[PDB]
């Protein structure tokens, strides 16, 4: 599901969907873009950190 | 043989088989990249665009501390010394598909196969 990390030329990596504000979540799951919305799915629904 | 050749990296993804230290699976890898967890990331090489090849790759030799790497040959075998078990008549005896990405979050033990393989990759 998460292929989705920009790295770059050998071996820099440009983290896309930006990750959530959780401790939870420790810099290791994104935030989906729904409609006004970036997204936690790992808590199952609390967050819309959102830009 | 004399000891082993190669083998040091099955005894260490046999001790985060049991004692839950492998995010197996590439995603869970990288939420194991993706966190200070990793000082081992094993991949494989016969995969299909090479794509995840450099997420694997790039993850584990990014510059943050954080390099882990040593290297393997392919995927199902790999997830054979790696955490699925369905034994049955111990001779490989499988419908397993593969692994290919897995990543030991601190292995949970010591000496002369963990501590040969961080002796290996640590220094030359």
């Amino acid at each position: 599901v998460l292929s989705y990390y920009k790295v770059d030329a050998e071996g820099k990596v440009t983290k896309l969907r930006r990750e959530c504000s959780n401790p939870t979540c420790g810099a290791g799951v994104f935030l989906a873009n729904h409609k006004d919305r970036l997204y936690c799915g790992k808590c199952h629904s609390v967050y819309k950190v959102n830009a | 043989a004399e000891v082993t050749i190669e083998d040091a990296l099955k005894v260490v993804l046999r001790t985060a088989l049991v004692h839950d230290g492998l995010a197996r699976g590439l995603r869970e890898s990288t939420k194991a990249l993706t966190r200070g967890e990793a000082l081992l990331v094993v991949l494989v090489s016969s995969v299909t665009e090479a794509n995840i090849i450099k997420l694997v790759e790039g993850l584990a030799n990014d510059p943050e501390n954080k390099v882990p790497l040593i290297k393997v040959a392919d995927a199902k075998q790999l997830g054979e010394w790696a955490g699925l078990g369905k034994i049955d008549r111990e001779g490989n005896a499988r419908k397993v598909v593969g692994a290919s990405v897995v990543v030991v979050k601190n292995w949970g033990a010591e000496t002369d196969e963990l501590s040969m393989i961080m002796e290996h990759f640590s220094q030359q």
